[PDB]
């Protein structure tokens, strides 16, 4: 896998690939690596698929219970912390999970990285998975706070494409999300095969590849 | 986790038109030492079931006691213990299969391979296998250990599929089993000449044969074999 | 670590009616990293075609070696080598390194210039010949190629039909293998004309 | 494997079972473990079949060449050639050989060559995996200067017990009699020796 | 050693190589030149196990220089790269293989074309528009895939190279102490003294 | 692999299945495991497939030269001795397990040989992953003084047992009969009990289905005149 | 040392139609190079119009299916005989698998049936409990042989329309139950040829609004 | 160790050597391996001395408590208590025990309990490292319903050979006779049994 | 994490801690604050295994804050350091020990003295004028041994600290992405925003 997420002027972008592998065999061409915890909360998935699904769906239970008890949406900071504390219970037991908790709350847009070790980091931009290095390359050179929603969605899309191309264990399709103060907005499933040829022609990139 | 110490080799079995046949030799091996020569590895449960066991003998004796206790427990507050509510082969097998899988799940297995042969209330033949891993399967022929490699091929020439069962008589089936036991004696280094055989028929009931021997053996051709290549004398 | 799957790649060959086809992907990688999308794995010595999968250094090395040997064969014999003869040469050359082998999966394809009979063959890394009538597969997606070839293949296909069958077998096998893809090439071979086609495929 | 060689009044007798195993599978149930390196010098082989065959073939070569130059070799000389091979290649071999032969001068002689490559001249010898079970029986029942018929019964009874307890041993009991009269091969089937 | 980069533009080949040399937990040198001139229009950068790298590079250099004197003629970059590959492919099955990865940047005076060859320690050769060894490609190839054109000038090639180094300096945990950059073109080999 | 060898009245017969595997995958559905050492000496091999071939060709080559040198027809004991000494030298690293059979001026012979260099003699033998299934049949039905026709039947029945009951064996049955005073008859695909059934559908594609970028003619001819 | 796991071979295949679903699997059961049974059922009707197959280690496969069948029974008891929907069954199975995260059920599980809108549904699982809804999925020994063929012949991957040359894709037209069964039979016939653990027999369970139907076909026994 | 128990007409006799080794050092050359768990129920111990002593002590406790409540226990009952301990603790034990006892109803009985914890009722039993060397001898020379004097000679000759070939066995031969008459201890020194 | 430094001058304690956080081969963050305020006049920096560090620091923070509320009184830096040591010494013999090394910088308002305590994951406590954990001391202690006086001002302490960081940046192979510096004195805790 490759996942990314970044904050900007108009909220936070979330982009992931959809490939799943069992060794060198591609077990799945299209797997959902985002989880919708609530209308204002998202969660990315990298590592063991089972661990990612179980614990983040269990987080949504606990985030939902928070709303019922307090009559108010949980913060991104609190949600990420609950998850990191779950990881800390099964400390050294062999869980493999790398996720970004993305959302909008009272403090504005929020983005936290959380992994199996219990690490919990706040930041503007993150990328996880085997192809994160390729994604960071495009993100770091093109990112601004002053990005438009249209350009930002493209950046996250183009960054995954870069990784899907080079990384053998990343590909399939791109799932886009945009988080606003009115909630998250799904911006579709984009096949990499078709997207690659399109970007090549329109952008002029990937000159070394023949098509 | 353990290792098997005193062991029993192949148990072989097959279905025929009116019932099932099961057989196993009377040896208890201690590694390469043929230590114990009077070991019964076919254990009847009532008059409708025979459980054949291979592998660790100490675990076999444990299982033997569980089955003996199962019969006792089934008779408690049961006026139909010798009739409608008697123990069935399927009940006995599923009990053992439950025990075997639980024990492997605690990483403390019963180091055995078991075949439960019998006839049900409705006359249907029952033949199912279970082992130390809790793995279960059924087939017209079943065999454990070396029997799986050498006996099944011979027994499957008689009953290759389900439709061959009604065409197979008890005489033919017994003949095939007895021939298979001879082949195992030729080729299995951990086998013995003495064996036990059991037939469970839906009409004639349970026939248990002890102190059987492998006979009609071919050895004469050995006299002509000389050296390992070039030697003539 | 496994030399036969560091660089990745696949090769497949098929027989048709008075023709043969051989195809390969263009990927070369360092495990997860894709390095080249122009690494062709099929070579030809006269009218005999050889596809090689596995460790890239050995692929390159063996090409240069069989070029060496076939050029000498031709100077002495005063004729081009035939597929049946070349197949034995490959087997001989691989087995001479029995206890220090080239980590490869070669595939021979060609038409005997005298009899006109289509010919394909495959080898393990140590020289064992697989002379199949229908098809030969090799590479990191060999399991995938076996499934495709076994279901899609039918005997006595015409060149332009054989092209479609072999191309679809390769493409769809490569799309279920992380270490294969990044382009593809198909050779359609007839007794006295050979066409080479680069396929369009997903670049991930 | 169960092998033995026994000296008696008129010469020497070699005896062996016929079972060859690969784990618990019996690869050959009618093996001939009594092998000839010279007219009246035979050996019983135990250990790696590859190693013991390769050795016995080389020894046969040496004794054939010895005979061409120097005449009929002694049993001691044959045992020395075995030893030299077993001792100098001990790191790469797993061979336990019993050598037995007949001269008119020295009569019946038995030499045993265990794993290390040492040589031991004996009145009788036992070896193989099944030998362990008959150390007590053979020690109690062996006598010097037995008759041919007594010696055959001794080997038959002994190997019968070795076969009975050792799973790696079995099949038929082969025997080779070495005397001035010549070379006699014997065979005894299960139905004969099992009922002893 | 660690990072070596290469890019082939319109009329030249540019090689960038790190300056750091580490021994134990201490950086012994921050100005090391990980390259050897094989011929007037052929440059080879290298990275791998300590000691082996320089020994291999100098051995190759000596062989190419010997060829140049013998024939009074400069071998093409393609010919040199093939010679180097064979030596590495010969080496990998030796008792103790040479653990060296190289980039060969050359200008072919016959064809009037720049050429960049990437060869790893196994003897795996590939001709590329841009290349790297080790982990360097994981960070930089996405930038190169995006920005690279074949008609780029030498100055544009240097600007794209700066962007690659900046990305490395940001996302690598490793301090490689900057890079020495060298340009190979029709006029020969020269070093960019300010980078 | 399943292989057998059976002696009879006036000769010997060997047989083999035709499946070769790469782990759980079937690489070749019609492999030829019956190799020729000399015209009337045939062997059949299990284990490492390249080793059984290479070792058979090498000894066969040296046997041919020996036959020419001595002006005599080659003997099975020569092939046996040359094979075992070669295999012993490589201490099992050459994974060749063979059944060697043939006829020569001495008579008919049947030997087995293992990778480490040990040989055996027998009237009936079996090697490979299906050896136990095959040996069960041989032990059940073999007898002294078999005829040619009974021996071929027994041999093929033994291979079938391996085909049906062993996953490492399958497809067809090859046979070679070596009778005294006759030419050896190689019966390739003597039995064919595993023909694939007709597929339910044809997967022949419409022409133009596959997307193409470039086309080009490949020059396989040499440099031309004029 | 005791190894609690084993491999019983076998291969399974689930395909979701427009208003139907199929779950197929071979009937061969094996250890190493031996055949245990030529007919050992692997695909089960679990009630509520749901079919299930746990392929891999048979002991864990039988245990999981047994526990899910039990979960269906108790779902009726606890929730007034309400029908367990395929999506609800899928989520339940995830929690059954993850209850053994640190001593996994060594099986690749597939269930099939109809969703609440009456459309065909297939869900696939990994040993530790990751799941997702799919149109097409092969599992087990010969999964890598079959899946590429289904990408090509079910989803028309790499197939374009003649004349356009790669510009226009082959349109994704729906498949009938008769068409799907043909693709299933050819998939297993091809898998049987090239995989030693696949053979003996093929059993297909077809699910429609009318119920669960069975079909059996012979496979090569070598 | 070399231990055995043999049934005969009037009851049963247990026999054993007296050597206890720590590697090649003889830690005790006059060990008493014949241990009493009840008046006329004795056992022979082989394996870990710590394990077999701990077991026999627990069994003695169980049979003392059994007797207080239910009267004199059977030999089968004693063997069952041994078994239950050896079987349920098989992962942490290395014990090979032979149980032997006398009833007036059941007379002389012998049970052997090898490593796994299985139970086998026999006419006679042998165990210990030295038992391997006398499987053949004991099988050939054992008869049912022997006299006391015949049975003593049988055990004496048998253990004599086990001691002769097994370095882990040696010292004196101790014997315990179990009959209706009572309990008789016997001892036989090297100078007696070595010359057999 | 990697580098944490500490120095006690005349009237304050200065703690410097690296900003880098690495996961795999990628630097995820270059602005991480490896410290927690335990009380108004007590600061603890930390370094060790991923996840364990923050969990331990926050657990200590919670306990000291609980004590402060209960007694309406601030514990002395010495008392806090002893509490922390005991928790680590308790931890080292646990089933899974917490692999965390800490520096505790505090100003004792009773004695009017700055205090610096160095505690490793074993529970090894030492009071020092300057301290470090891991390899940090190998590069920096020679400079501190030379330049350190007990009557230094806060400004002089910062200048000596800059020199230590410069030496680390030169001789470490590791890019730790600079340091966040915090000062602890009589007026409390403040961060030096430009360093
Ligand atoms: C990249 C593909 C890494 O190579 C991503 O990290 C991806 C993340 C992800 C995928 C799906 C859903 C959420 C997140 N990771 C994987 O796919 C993951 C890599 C992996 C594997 C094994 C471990 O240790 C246990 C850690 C990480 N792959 C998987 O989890 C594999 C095991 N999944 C399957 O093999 C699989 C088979 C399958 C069949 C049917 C339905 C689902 C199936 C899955 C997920
Ligand atoms: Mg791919
Ligand atoms: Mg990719
Ligand atoms: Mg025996
Ligand atoms: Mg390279
Ligand atoms: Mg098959």
């Amino acid at each position: 896998t490759t996942t990314l997420a970044f904050k900007f002027q108009h909220g936070v972008i979330v982009a992931v690939d959809s490939r799943a592998t069992a060794g060198s065999y591609i077990s799945s061409l299209r797997m959902n690596k985002v989880i919708e915890i609530n209308p204002y909360l998202l969660g990315t998935m990298s590592g063991c698929a089972a661990d990612c699904q179980y614990w983040e769906r269990l987080l949504a239970k606990e985030c939902r219970l928070y709303y019922l008890r307090n009559g108010e949406r949980i913060s991104v900071s609190a949600a990420s912390k609950l998850l990191s504390n779950m990881m800390l219970q099964y400390r050294g037991m062999g869980l493999s999970m790398g996720s970004m908790i993305c959302g909008w709350d009272k403090k504005g847009p929020g983005l936290y990285y959380v992994d199996d070790n219990g690490t919990r980091l706040s930041g503007q931009m993150f990328s996880t998975g085997s192809g994160n290095t390729y994604a960071y390359g495009v993100l770091d050179s093109n990112y601004k706070w002053d990005l438009s929603v249209e350009d930002a969605l493209y950046l996250g899309k183009r960054s995954i494409l870069a990784a899907a191309h080079r990384d053998a264990y990343s590909g399939g399709s791109v799932n886009l999300y945009h988080v606003t103060e009115d909630g998250w907005i799904y911006h579709g499933n984009h096949d990499v095969g078709e997207l690659f040829w399109k970007v090549k022609e329109e952008e002029g990139s990937f000159n070394n590849v023949i098509g | 986790t353990q290792q098997p110490i005193v062991t029993g080799t192949s148990v072989i079995s097959m279905k025929y038109d009116n019932g099932v046949i099961i057989a196993a030799d009377n040896l208890g091996s201690y590694g390469s030492l043929l230590r114990f020569n009077g070991v019964e590895r076919l254990i009847p449960v009532g008059d409708n079931t025979v459980v054949g066991i291979s592998g660790d003998i100490s675990d076999m004796q444990h299982i033997e006691r569980l089955l003996k206790d199962l019969v006792t427990e089934n008779a408690y507050d049961n006026p139909l213990a010798d009739a409608e509510e008697a123990l069935e082969p399927s009940y006995i097998f599923e009990y053992l299969a439950t025990v075997m899988y639980q024990r492997r799940s605690k990483m403390n297995p019963l180091w055995n391979a078991i075949i439960v042969a019998g006839v049900q209330s409705n006359g249907d033949q029952f033949l199912r296998y279970v082992n130390l891993l809790g793995v279960t399967y059924s087939s017209p022929t079943l065999a454990t250990g070396f029997g799986a490699h050498m006996a099944n091929p011979l027994l499957r020439k008689v009953v290759d599929r389900e439709s061959d069962i009604p065409k197979t008589t008890v005489q033919v089936a017994e003949e095939a089993i007895v021939n298979a036991m001879r082949v195992l004696y030729y080729r299995d280094a951990r086998s013995s000449r003495n064996f036990s055989l059991a037939i469970i028929d839906k009409n004639t009931g349970l026939t248990f044969k002890k102190n059987l021997q492998v006979e009609n053996m071919k050895w004469d051709f050995a006299k002509d074999i000389k050296g390992y290549g070039t030697q003539k004398i | 670590s496994d030399p036969s799957s560091i660089n990745g790649g696949i090769v497949v060959a098929m027989t048709g009616k008075d023709c043969v086809a051989i195809a390969c992907d263009l990927r070369l990688g360092s495990q997860s990293l894709g390095v080249s999308n122009k690494f062709e794995k099929i070579f030809h010595y006269g009218h005999v075609f050889l596809g090689i999968t596995g460790l890239a250094t050995d692929v390159t090395t063996l090409n240069e070696m069989f070029r060496y040997k076939t050029n000498l064969y031709k100077l002495k014999e005063e004729r081009a080598i035939e597929p049946e003869t070349f197949t034995q040469l490959v087997s001989s050359s691989l087995y001479e390194r029995r206890f220090g082998p080239y980590f490869v999966g070669p595939v021979v394809a060609g038409i005997n210039s005298k009899s006109g009979k289509p010919f394909i063959a495959g080898f393990d890394l140590i020289g064992c010949i697989d002379e199949a009538k229908d098809f030969i597969v090799s590479g990191t997606a060999s399991d995938q190629l076996f499934g495709m070839c076994e279901s899609l293949y039918e005997p006595n296909l015409e060149p332009e039909d054989l092209f479609e069958t072999i191309s679809q077998a390769l493409l769809n096998a490569a799309d279920r293998d992380a270490l294969s893809g990044w382009g593809a090439v198909v050779y359609i071979i007839k007794k006295d004309e050979v066409v080479k086609r680069y396929l369009k495929m997903r670049q991930d | 494997t169960s092998i033995m060689a026994v000296t008696f009044k008129d010469g020497v007798i070699l005896g062996a079972d016929s079972r060859t195993t690969t784990g618990a599978y019996i690869a050959n149930r009618v093996t001939d473990k009594l092998t000839r390196v010279h007219d009246k010098i035979w050996c019983c082989r135990s250990g790696s079949a590859a190693d013991t065959q390769a050795i016995a073939d080389i020894v046969q070569y040496h004794l054939e060449l010895y005979t061409s130059q120097y005449g009929t070799p002694s049993t001691e000389t044959a045992a020395s050639v075995f030893k030299e091979l077993c001792y100098e290649n001990k790191d790469n071999l797993t061979a336990g050989i019993i050598v037995a032969g007949y001269d008119d001068k020295n009569k019946g002689e038995v030499y045993t060559i265990p794993l290390g490559g040492s040589v031991h001249k004996l009145p009788y010898a036992i070896a193989g995996s099944g030998s362990t079970f008959i150390y007590g029986y053979c020690d109690k029942n062996f006598r010097e200067n037995m008759s041919k018929e007594e010696t055959v019964d001794f080997i038959k009874h002994s190997l019968s017990q070795a076969i009975k307890w050792d799973g790696s041993s079995g099949g038929v009991i082969r025997m080779v009699v070495l005397t001035a009269a010549g070379v006699e091969r014997l065979i005894f089937y299960p139905d004969e020796y099992e009922q002893l | 050693m660690d990072i070596i980069l290469g890019i082939r533009v319109q009329d030249s080949v540019i090689l960038a190589s790190s300056k750091a040399v580490t021994r134990g937990i201490s950086v012994l040198k921050d100005s090391d030149d990980k390259t050897r001139q094989l011929s007037p229009h052929t440059l080879m950068s290298f990275a791998g196990e300590a000691g082996d790298t320089v020994q291999f590079a100098e051995y190759i250099q000596a062989n190419i220089q010997l060829y140049s004197i013998r024939e009074d003629y400069e071998l093409s970059p393609q010919a040199v790269s093939s010679f180097v590959r064979q030596e590495l492919a010969k080496s990998i099955r030796s008792r103790r293989p040479y653990q060296v990865n190289v980039l060969i940047g050359g200008y072919d005076k016959k064809k009037n074309k720049p050429e960049l060859y990437q060869i790893d320690y196994l003897g795996t050769k590939v001709e590329l528009p841009y290349g790297a060894h080790g982990y360097s490609g994981f960070y930089t190839f996405s930038l190169l895939d995006h920005h690279y054109r074949p008609d780029m000038t030498t100055e544009e090639g240097l600007d794209l190279l700066k962007l690659c180094v900046q990305e490395l300096e940001k996302r690598m945990p490793m301090d490689f102490k900057g890079v020495i950059v060298k340009i190979v073109d029709k006029d020969g080999i020269r070093q960019v003294d300010d980078f | 692999t399943t292989i057998v060898g059976v002696k009879f009245n006036n000769g010997v017969v060997i047989a083999a299945d035709t499946r070769s595997t790469q782990g759980p995958i079937v690489a070749d559905k019609n492999c030829a495991k019956l190799h020729r050492i000399s015209p009337k000496i045939w062997c059949a091999g299990a284990g490492t497939a390249a080793d059984t071939e290479a070792v058979t060709q090498l000894i066969g080559s040296n046997i041919e030269l020996h036959s020419l040198y001595t002006s005599r027809e080659p003997r099975v004991v020569s092939a046996l001795q040359m094979l075992k000494q070669h295999l012993f030298k490589y201490q099992g690293h050459i994974g060749a397990y063979l059944i060697v059979a043939g006829v020569d001026p001495t008579g008919s012979h049947l030997f087995s040989i293992h990778a480490h260099g040990s040989t055996d003699v027998g009237y009936y033998l079996s090697l490979g992953s299906g050896s136990l299934a095959a040996m069960a049949v041989l032990e059940s039905h073999w007898k002294q003084d078999l005829t040619k026709e009974e021996a071929i039947k027994l041999a093929s029945d033994a291979i079938q047992a391996g085909i049906w009951n062993d996953l490492g064996s399958g497809s067809n049955v090859d046979v070679c009969v070596m009778e005294i005073g006759k030419d050896a008859e190689y019966l390739r695909n003597y039995l064919t009990p595993n023909v694939r059934e007709e597929k339910q559908k044809s997967y022949k594609f419409p022409r133009g289905t596959t997307a193409v970028l470039k086309e080009s003619i490949v020059n396989i001819c040499d440099i031309q005149e004029e | 040392q005791f190894n609690p796991y084993g491999d019983n071979g076998g291969t399974i295949l689930g395909i979701a139609g427009e208003d139907f679903a199929v779950l197929a699997g071979d009937t061969r059961n094996i250890t190493d190079y031996s055949i245990n049974s030529r007919y050992e059922p692997k695909v089960f009707d679990c009630g509520d119009n749901i079919v299930m197959s746990a392929n891999g280690f048979a002991a864990d496969g039988d245990a999981l299916v047994k526990r899910f069948k039990n979960s269906v029974k108790w779902y009726h008891f606890d929730h007034n005989d309400k029908k367990l929907s395929i999506n609800s069954a899928a989520r339940n199975i995830q929690h059954l698998l993850y209850s053994r995260r640190f001593f996994p059920y060594y099986v690749y599980n597939i269930i099939a049936g109809l969703d609440e809108d009456g459309k065909g549904a297939v869900y696939s699982f990994d040993p530790v409990g990751s799941y997702q809804r799919e149109q097409c999925r092969a599992g087990g020994a010969a999964a890598s042989l079959i899946m590429p063929f289904l990408d090509n012949q079910v989803n028309f991957k790499n197939q374009y329309e003649p004349g356009t040359n790669g510009k226009v894709k082959k349109p994704l037209k729906y498949l009938s139950v008769e068409e799907v069964i043909k693709l299933v039979r050819d998939s297993f016939t091809s898998a049987t040829e090239r995989h030693i653990q696949v053979g003996d027999g093929l059993e297909i369970l077809i699910v429609t609004k009318d119920g669960v139907r069975k079909e059996f076909y012979e496979l090569k026994r070598d």
